[PDB]
């Protein structure tokens, strides 16, 4: 798809959630760098 | 041409890194179901990712939006979570691979919340979990983000009900 006509991304903004932060979506690969290979495992909470 | 670059957890970029993934772990309201139960994360590995034709194919792209958008390029770090991490590293992102559905339009999408983008790590909606137990919320298998730097230039803002 495309970017809305004069911007380069869209940011997705929780408005009902108050912690969760913004999502954002860009229509390039051209826009975005992999620049760090995070290797992790989630945690079991105590 | 990609070279991946281990980096020391004593040094202050790795801390700096794992400090964004720990520090963005959110509560989900799906109480888990995609990305599994958990407050934070066991860091196994931080790797620098180093390609001198993507990075010169990002930062070409990056001047182009700079210049559109009153010379601020909006350069973020994002995580992104998929199960073609492995491809995207070697290859760059590809916006023929957007992702169809997402509530933002067909695009490539990325997080604030690290914990956002777990749930994509074994597929949509976290697929069937981990390929060895089927686990969405597995505590042994690995799983690997990105960590990206993104230009967002002119930002559509959308306000969404999550
Ligand atoms: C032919 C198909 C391919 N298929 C598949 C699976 C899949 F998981 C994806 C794709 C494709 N494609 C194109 C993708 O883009 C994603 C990966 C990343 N992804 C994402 N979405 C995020 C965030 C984030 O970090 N990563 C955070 C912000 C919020 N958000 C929505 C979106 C889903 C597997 C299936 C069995 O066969
Ligand atoms: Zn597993």
């Amino acid at each position: 798809a495309h970017s809305p006509p004069g911007h380069h991304s869209v940011t997705g903004r929780p408005s009902v959630n108050g912690l969760a932060l913004a999502e954002y979506v860009i229509y390039r690969g051209e826009q975005a760098y992999p620049e760090y290979l995070i290797t992790y495992q989630i945690m079991r909470p105590e | 041409g990609t070279i991946l670059i281990d980096l020391s957890p004593d040094d202050k970029e790795f801390q700096s890194v794992e400090e964004e993934m720990q520090s963005t772990v959110r509560e989900h309201r799906d109480g888990g179901h995609a990305g599994g139960i958990f407050n934070r994360y066991n860091i196994l590995k931080i790797q620098k990712v180093c390609n001198k034709k993507l990075w010169e194919r990002y930062t070409h792209r990056r001047k182009e939006v700079s210049e559109e958008n009153h010379n601020h390029a909006n350069e973020r770090m994002l995580f992104h979570g998929s199960p073609f991490v492995n491809a995207i590293i070697h290859k760059g992102f590809d916006e023929r691979h957007a992702y169809i559905g997402g509530m933002f339009g067909a695009g490539i999408y990325f997080a604030e919340n690290s914990s956002k983008s777990n749930q994509y790590v074994y597929g949509i909606g976290g697929g069937t979990g981990c390929p060895v137990h089927k686990d969405r919320s597995c505590y042994i298998c690995h799983r690997q983000l990105l960590f990206c730097r993104v230009t967002l230039g002119k930002s559509f803002l959308q306000f969404s009900a999550m």
